[PDB]
């Protein structure tokens, strides 16, 4: 892969 | 060009520390950390923050390789497919940097996917940086003697400004 929390 | 994160999420603190957690058999563990050095400086000289090293326990920024579930929403799927992912700043598993230990990885001396352009993509993504639709960018969405692009260097200075 960016990833959201 | 590039892209940030929805509501641009950044680290607000002057210091911003880190962990190598977890370290892969492809490589001696001395070259990991000092690669991964090297990426997040290559984000760090262009920018006013700063990281630290740290050793043991939770940092801002955790990174590792790791097979399969691991921790978070997002488990790794053996040989193929994902390589690796990266969170946005933000508390918890904010930052983290995460490497699919089923891929062969290389310091540029073996047959692997580059480990200093992948960490320079992945930690773009720790510091901030979406994906770029400039074909040059390192955080161009698809993967030996390389920099940090134009595109890359603008879009960081647009979330922190520039160091002086
Ligand atoms: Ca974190
Ligand atoms: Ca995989
Ligand atoms: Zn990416
Ligand atoms: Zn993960």
């Amino acid at each position: 892969x960016g990833l959201v929390x | 060009g590039y892209s940030l994160f929805p509501n641009s999420p950044k680290w607000t603190s002057k210091v911003v520390t880190y962990r190598i957690v977890s370290y892969t058999r492809d490589l001696p563990h001395i070259t990991v950390d000092r690669l991964v050095s090297k990426a997040l400086n290559m984000w760090g000289k262009e920018i006013p923050l700063h990281f630290r090293k740290v050793v043991w326990g939770t940092a801002d920024i955790m990174i590792g390789f790791a097979r399969g579930a691991h921790g978070d929403s997002y488990p790794f799927d053996g040989p193929g497919n994902t390589l690796a992912h990266a969170f946005a700043p933000g508390t918890g598993l904010g930052g983290d940097a995460h490497f699919d230990e089923d891929e062969r990885w290389t310091d540029g001396s073996s047959l692997g996917i580059n480990f200093l352009y992948a960490a320079t993509h992945q930690l773009g993504h720790s510091l901030g940086m979406g994906h770029s639709s400039d074909p040059n960018a390192v955080m161009y969405p698809t993967y030996q003697n390389f920099k940090l692009s134009q595109d890359d260097i603008k879009g960081i200075q647009k979330l922190y400004g520039k160091r002086s």
